[PDB]
């Protein structure tokens, strides 16, 4: 009595694969550090060239996305974590995404260090981990994450 | 590699001051409102200060926390 | 006001360091107190500014 | 009352040396002279200070250039001191054997002390004659530079 | 279907929260922008 | 086995030993090491020290007054500072975070939390949450 | 059960009261704080 | 006729002994020469650290302390006299308290000084006053502190 297991959105980390997706015309979206989360595009038809979004969301009928040129650098790709659009979503925000290491606390009273390797959430939406080295699943409120 | 070479560079610092004169040192009143008696208390000075380029010293060492910054708790 | 106005900065007292020759005045080109500068300074104090 | 209280500090060959100047405005009735002496003991003021102690000194007593009102900070080669070691008396400081040959140095504070250097805006005055008698002289605060 | 209601209170608490820095970065961005009304001059009355 | 550590769990334990006077090592976070202390004399106050070298007659450790916390000394480790050994050779330290091979060649991290040792230097290791041992050529450093 | 009535005074006299210093001391203190509105630029706006 | 002995908060004087209530969590009373007078207690639950608050009264049903993080400094435990919160209250803010010394006026006229050793109220609020070489009991408005 569970929902079936919900994806992370995999940032893209090659340039190359990154380029071939916006050169099909798929839509990027890149967070920047400094100023804002944007949507990157190649304009459709023959006239082509790069063109930048800030409408965060998907394109529903009484939702417009709107466009403009913008000269997008190279280097703005390669330093800042770039995804695809159909996957970032609010669908899933969890605490700790897929592959996060964490301590969890374990039965014997020892605190033991394991990463997580799948994510479910219930119909009350709280999220289940799947721990290397463990057969059952885990809560959030259990878990702690070490930083650094 | 550069045994016999001219290296340049650009850098970013913290930002440093020391005091070299004090202007409008201390200022006072005597707060007796809605006290049990009446109090001294110093305001605000006032000072000029002057950036540290001619001599340089390291930032100081402080005191660290182990409390862990941006902590949650339930 | 003056918390909602101002930085956060690091504040440390200063002190004539004792490695002044006394016979010229004038300081110990390097001890660890002072690194050349005739007057030492204290632990760190934390203020807003 | 007393404003822009200042402490300009003067580096020179001779040394260090403070030259402050500050404005006062005084009550009614008042007549004051040149060169005469204010001091405020509820403020006070710190000040740093360094002095080489002798087979001599130690004996007689350190003679403090400033005032003294309570200590905050003594330090030597030794590090710091302890009261257990040293003791004020007549604003000359005794210390024990120990430091016989050391360099100690000192934070202190003291009170507040003002001059008067020149007189501004000396005489006010005012013919008050209302709800009196007769007519009555009256002398409006002076201003200080001191 | 069922009503809507309100519920309980779902954000935990955050003790010793630090300040956000700009991050230096040779690398290109983007800044936000605001549109809005502009101010000019009448350059014309100005002639006049 | 190798005891160059001994770390003091109670913080009750610390201001008794500081009552006593004896100095304490607390360790730091990317961070010098600091020695800690109780004043002597009339006015108890803790002091600190920067200087971890011992006392001799060339090296003269400076004391100075601080406004100690006691988040430090209740969170990071405190030693007796002369009880304490300057390192242990070893690859990779106790709460060291290294990638293992569980008993079913499936890899899973953990962190080490053991001190063995042979007469002629072999180390061995036991992870936390394992019971095994793990030798240094087994384990691998998780970079962060 | 009884009705509640003012009474008579209890404070007693003083006369000379002295003001109060702030004592100096190397020790840590807590600045007890006032929680109220705070003011800022809009530093969005200003880059327009 | 008389309400029976009052006791007065005793300062704690050593600073193991408070380190060890507050191991234990029990609250501590601190008064502040300069700011204010303050409440301490070492965090509940395993995230340990140590927490201050100014909502000086009982917790009753209606008025709920709020804590806040704060490090709190060795030497400032050590100054400030420190008390603990079930002790320090408004039930007694005796003029004269216990181990006083105080000067009275004895029937020859004459004005000796004693230490209060024992303190009790009667039922309209005045305290009886226990002195040494001294039987009965005595007066405030009859008694004389001496200061310096
Ligand atoms: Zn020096």
């Amino acid at each position: 009595i569970s929902l079936n297991p919900i994806q992370d959105a995999k940032p893209i980390d090659d340039i190359v694969d990154i380029m071939t997706y916006l050169k099909n015309g798929k839509v990027l979206r890149v967070k920047q550090d400094n100023q804002g989360d944007i949507l990157v595009r190649m304009s459709p038809g023959k006239h082509k060239f790069t063109e930048v979004s800030r409408d965060l969301d998907k394109e529903s009928f009484y939702y417009k996305r709107h466009w403009v040129l913008y000269n997008v650098s190279v280097n703005s790709l390669i330093t800042f974590d770039v995804y695809l659009d159909e996957e970032y979503s609010e669908t899933t925000k969890v605490k700790y995404p897929k592959d996060t290491i964490v301590e969890y606390t374990r039965e014997d009273q020892e605190k033991d260090v394991a990463m997580i390797k799948e994510i479910l959430t219930d119909n009350n939406g709280n999220y289940f981990y799947a721990l290397i080295g463990e057969t059952m699943l885990f809560d959030e409120n259990k878990l702690n994450k070490v930083k650094d | 590699k550069y045994e016999n070479h001219t290296v340049t560079l650009k850098i970013l610092m913290t930002l440093r001051y020391v005091v070299s004169d004090i202007l409008k040192e201390s200022r006072y009143q005597y707060t007796k409102f809605n006290q049990p008696k009446s109090k001294f208390e110093n305001l605000p000075q006032k000072l000029l200060l002057k950036r540290e380029d001619v001599i340089v010293l390291q930032d100081p060492y402080k005191v660290n926390d182990g409390i862990e910054e941006d902590l949650e708790i339930q | 006001f003056i918390n909602d106005r101002g930085i956060k900065v690091l504040w440390e007292e200063a002190y004539f360091c004792p490695c002044l020759n006394p016979d010229t005045g004038h300081p110990r080109v390097d001890c660890p107190r002072c690194h050349g500068k005739g007057i030492a300074y204290l632990p760190p104090k934390e203020t807003i500014m | 009352a007393i404003q822009s209280q200042e402490k300009g500090t003067n580096q020179l060959d001779i040394g260090i040396l403070d030259t402050g100047t500050a404005i006062g405005t005084t009550q009614l009735e008042k007549r004051i002279s040149y060169r005469d002496r204010f001091t405020v003991p509820e403020v006070l003021m710190p000040q740093q200070m360094i002095y080489f102690v002798n087979k001599d000194r130690i004996k007689k007593g350190i003679p403090l250039y400033y005032d003294v009102k309570e200590i905050t900070y003594i330090a030597t080669q030794d590090g710091t001191v302890y009261e257990e070691d040293y003791e004020i008396k007549n604003n000359r400081l005794y210390l024990n054997e120990k430091y016989e040959n050391h360099t100690v140095t000192l934070k202190i504070l003291m009170t507040l002390r003002y001059v008067v250097s020149d007189i501004l805006k000396e005489s006010r005055y005012q013919y008050t004659k209302f709800n009196q008698p007769k007519s009555k002289f009256e002398n409006l605060p002076q201003k200080l530079l001191l | 279907e069922k009503p809507y209601m309100i519920g309980a209170n779902s954000n935990p608490n955050v003790i010793n929260k630090s300040t956000t820095y700009t991050t230096t970065t040779q690398a290109d961005e983007q800044d936000k922008p605001k549109y809005t009304t502009r101010l000019e001059f009448d350059t014309i009355d100005m002639i006049r």
